[PDB]
């Protein structure tokens, strides 16, 4: 008999409480991250003929990174927070089990999740847990590792422009990545967060104060 | 070459089909026709033409020129596939091979097209090749021909945009659409007028403006009427400079009923006398009065019938036939009295006049699965 | 095949339907509005 | 076929039948990479660049014998060279797609390395391979 | 000269006058150069709005 | 605790994984509320900036 | 820088709701990605 889908503990962030509580007003000082994630994500999951119809070829995943404490967690609170579409969230060193084949299943239930679900959202955190750049095919703790990375770019390629799934991506070292995770088709928007110098930062000090 | 071809078909409509008009284009179709080297299509249109015996020589000096393009194809064909590029001989005839479309017939071109079709891999050629079979079965009407390589034409444009392979290809299919009697179609692929370009073979942009608003015309109500074409300033700086048709616009949207038959006669004789409407400039105004008639009488319910000869057009013996014979067609939906002068509308719903429609389909559709049900098994 | 034992010896609807309501009526009407003109 | 899945019953391990092949890993290497595929018709004005390289490696595969015909032996090696940005990668790409080569590159990847092997004390099992696809052109970045 | 800040207040201040003297396709222009042209500062503290 | 690596070894790459789910633990989607950490070094030297 | 400027041109008509995209929107991202040439 086939199945109905089904998936692990990230069931679609059950949206009563769920939501990180956090207003777009509470981030100051963001403008030009803030618009363009939002020129990045919903605009699309919105308003998608008119990329189809101009046909700008709209981006599939994101990549934001920078050092820490610049807002990488609280910009998908608030996006998750005012968000339409559903939401999925999980945390990306969870896909090491200790039994073999659950990582990769972990992997694709997910996006059958965001698939079946709605036209959704997919966050990762700590990217740096599973790309990397060397690898070592003589413990099977890198095997495996090796088998998820294989499996999420297979998945990230197993799409058609027509679903509106995207993945967001916040990470803190860009060095340590595989630019393969980093070709066209796959992420096309990398979004560094500098460190607002006087003119940002006396927003954040109205805000907080 | 293909970019002036268009002018050639309709000069020989302009020779063939007006009697009387026959002196100038077998002035200016001559004096294209016996340079740049065409040979081939004006043999039955020099048989529709005069004698022209003494044309003899000039086809001999250019199906000599015909035989030296021929010949050095023949001097490229081995040097191109001495050393191969990308199959040379077809990368010589895939620009010569046109000129061979222009100046040989449908043949030489087409082998050679459907052979140049499997050289280049990308679809920058291809689809060019597609173009031009497109413009040579608008040219000898290749109505099954045309189909084929629209759908072709189509699957091509979806890797990529393309846009000026696509919005270009609206302009094929809002000429097609309009060559057949398919109005709401037509104005429907001649939508956008914005990225339609100063074309080859609609040179005047404003002719293209003419076209689309007098299928327009026929093909949207009021509400469209009252806010595509009433407001756009890209339509509007075109007519801008059209002293009639602004005012054939706006004699129609103004109430101006007088004077819309009066620019009316003007535009459906100048349509009687041109190319691609006189299939069709019968039908363009038969609907054109039903159509105004059906707005001014969808008012008022107790107008009278002398009322509109004055402020509509005169004659009333020719509004008393005229709706009668509408009203006698089953269409211009009233009901006129006669001996006490005065014409009355209703109201019909929209239940018997779309059954209407539903039975003839399924009578049709009838018709076509029970004839092709005795042709299959016996 | 297509023998017939013998016994005994778009580009046309809608124009033909053109036919069908105005067969043979005002052909030229043209100039017959500038009649009526000052009849009218 | 050797490398090839079949199909096997469980009680006394007898073949039973042969199944579809494995996808190659060359392909799947390829698939990985995601090269962006390119052609004559997206290049803008580098029209003597391809006359060169169309004469370096266009001519020896469609005419071997043209340079027996000179007694030179055939040519290897190209560097191609330049700012960033130029081109380089849709024009090896674009020349390996016109004269139908397997246009691999290598970036000495650790994702690609159970691909090519366990492994691959060498960069020279690649070779293997490149033969088994012989009409090959390798492609390398800085 | 090196100075750019300046370019957006005389084209900002034409914005003001051919649309004022009622020249709508200049002003058109003009404000898309003052578009293009405030496109390159790093701060438009009250030309941003001012432009707005 | 750590710095980070240029990935030496084989062993602290799950450690780093390790760590960085510590890390999004403490802060990451959650209203760390009544739950108080400690920690202790000898050292601050050898640890990430991150931590 | 070509490609950078003519993808970026149909995020001005989108952002200003158009299905046309307007040769202003041109001069307007080549100011911004060679305003990007114009950093560092
Ligand atoms: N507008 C703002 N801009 C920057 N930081 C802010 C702002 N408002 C609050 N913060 C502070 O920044 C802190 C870090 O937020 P966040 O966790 O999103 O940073 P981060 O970039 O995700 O860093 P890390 O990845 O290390 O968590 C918050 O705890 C908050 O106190
Ligand atoms: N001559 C060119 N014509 C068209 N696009 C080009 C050209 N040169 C570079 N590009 C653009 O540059 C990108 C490829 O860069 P390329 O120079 O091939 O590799 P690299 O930058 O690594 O040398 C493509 O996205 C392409 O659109
Ligand atoms: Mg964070």
């Amino acid at each position: 008999d086939v199945l109905p889908p089904e998936a692990d503990s990230s069931i679609m962030m059950l949206t009563s409480d769920q939501k990180p509580d956090v207003m777009y007003a509470d981030i100051g000082g963001m403008d030009i991250q803030k618009q363009e994630v939002r020129e990045a994500v919903e605009l699309p999951l919105t308003h998608f003929e008119l990329y189809k119809q101009i046909g700008i070829d709209p981006p599939r995943g994101v990549l934001m990174y920078g050092p820490p404490g610049c807002g990488k967690t609280m910009l998908a609170k608030a996006v998750a927070h005012h968000t339409t579409a559903a939401f999925i969230r999980v945390v990306g060193s969870e896909f090491v089990q200790k039994y073999l084949g659950e990582g990769p299943r972990m992997v694709r239930d997910v996006f059958r999740l965001a698939k079946e679900n709605a036209p959704a959202i997919i966050f990762i955190d700590e990217i740096d847990a599973i790309a990397t750049k060397r690898f070592d095919a003589q413990t099977g703790a890198d095997r495996e590792v090796q088998r998820i990375l294989l499996e999420l770019l297979n998945q990230m390629d197993g799409f058609d422009q027509n679903v509106n799934v995207k993945v967001i991506m916040a990470t803190n070292r860009a060095d340590t990545l595989d630019p393969a995770l980093l070709r066209p088709g796959r992420l096309d928007r990398k979004i560094e967060f500098p460190l607002p110098d006087r003119r940002q930062k006396r927003l954040i000090f109205s805000t907080i104060t | 070459p293909k970019n002036p071809d268009l002018r050639i078909a309709q000069l020989r409509f302009l020779l063939s089909l007006p009697e009387h008009r026959g002196d100038a284009a077998v002035r200016d179709e001559l004096m294209a026709a016996v340079r740049d080297n065409n040979m081939a299509p004006y043999y039955e249109a020099l048989c529709k033409s005069l004698d022209w015996q003494i044309d003899v020589d000039l086809l001999n000096k250019m199906k000599k020129a015909n035989e030296d393009e021929l010949k050095r194809l023949d001097e490229e064909l081995e040097d191109a596939e001495k050393n191969l590029g990308e199959s040379e001989i077809r990368d010589a005839m895939m620009a010569k091979a046109e000129y061979l479309c222009r100046i040989g017939d449908k043949e030489g071109a087409l082998t050679a097209f459907r052979k140049t079709y499997d050289k280049t891999v990308a679809l920058g050629h291809r689809l060019d090749i597609v173009f031009y079979l497109l413009r040579i079965g608008l040219f000898y009407m290749d109505n099954d021909l045309i189909t084929r390589n629209t759908e072709k034409a189509k699957s091509l444009i979806e890797e990529g945009g393309d846009w000026d392979r696509r919005n270009r290809l609206k302009v094929y299919q809002g000429l097609y659409c309009v060559a057949i009697r398919d109005f709401k179609q037509a104005a429907e692929l001649f939508l956008d007028t914005v990225s339609t370009f100063t074309s080859y073979e609609l040179m005047d942009y404003k002719t293209f403006v003419t076209y689309t608003v007098y299928v327009s015309m026929i093909a949207l109500e009021r509400p469209d009427l009252r806010e595509k074409v009433i407001k756009g300033a890209e339509i509007l700086e075109v007519l801008h400079s059209l002293p009639a048709v602004r005012q054939y616009l706006f004699s129609l949207y103004e109430c101006r009923y007088s004077v819309f038959f009066q620019s009316l006669a003007v535009v459906e004789q100048e349509m009687k006398k041109d190319w691609l409407f006189a299939p069709h400039y019968r039908y363009y105004v038969r609907e054109m009065r039903i159509h105004a008639y059906s707005q001014l009488l969808e008012s008022y319910r107790s107008l009278t019938l002398g009322y509109m000869a004055e402020a509509f057009g005169v004659g009333v013996e020719f509004i008393d036939q005229e709706l009668s014979r509408f009203i006698a067609a089953g269409r211009l939906h009233c009901k006129i009295d006669k001996v006490n002068e005065i014409v009355e509308t209703n109201r019909p719903d929209s239940k018997n006049w779309q059954y209407q429609e539903t039975i003839k389909k399924g009578d049709l559709l009838l018709n076509r699965v029970q004839k092709l049900s005795r042709v299959i098994n016996m | 095949m297509s023998e017939k034992k013998q016994p005994v010896d778009e580009d046309n609807w809608d124009d033909d339907n053109v036919e069908d309501d105005f067969s043979n009526q005002l052909r030229a009407e043209l100039e017959k509005h500038g009649y009526k003109m000052e009849t009218s | 076929t050797p490398n090839c899945r079949v199909a096997l019953r469980n009680d006394s391990y007898t073949l039973h039948k042969i199944l579809p092949n494995k996808v190659d890993p060359l392909v799947s290497l390829m698939m990985v990479e995601k090269v962006p595929d390119s052609t004559y018709e997206m290049i803008g004005g580098l029209d003597k660049q391809i006359k060169e390289i169309k004469e370096v490696i266009e001519l020896p595969v469609k005419h071997p014998e043209l340079f027996e015909a000179l007694g030179i032996a055939q040519p290897k090696g190209v560097l191609l060279y330049g700012p960033p940005g130029t081109g380089k990668t849709l024009l090896a790409r674009a020349v390996a797609h016109h004269t139908d080569c397997t246009f691999i590159r290598v970036s000495g990847s650790e994702l690609v390395q159970k691909f090519i092997g366990e492994g691959a004390r060498m960069v020279r099992e690649l070779f293997v391979m490149a033969r088994e696809h012989a009409p090959s052109i390798i492609f390398m970045d800085e | 000269m090196d100075d750019k800040a300046l370019l957006v207040e005389v084209q900002l201040l034409e914005s003001k006058t051919y649309h004022a003297l009622s020249n709508l396709p200049k002003a058109r222009a003009a404000l898309t150069s003052a578009r293009t042209t405030a496109n390159a500062i790093y701060c438009p503290p009250k030309l941003q709005a001012t432009l707005d | 605790g750590g710095r980070r690596f240029s990935e030496g070894t084989s062993a602290d790459r799950e450690i780093q994984r390790t760590l960085m789910e510590l890390l999004n633990q403490m802060d990451g989607f959650d209203t760390l509320h009544r739950v108080k950490m400690i920690m202790a070094t000898n050292r601050p030297d050898t640890l990430d900036p991150a931590l | 820088e070509v490609k950078g400027v003519c993808t970026e041109a149909g995020m001005y008509a989108l952002r200003e709701r158009r299905v046309h995209v307007t040769q202003e929107d041109f001069e307007m991202a080549v100011a911004k990605v060679m305003q990007k040439d114009s950093e560092k």
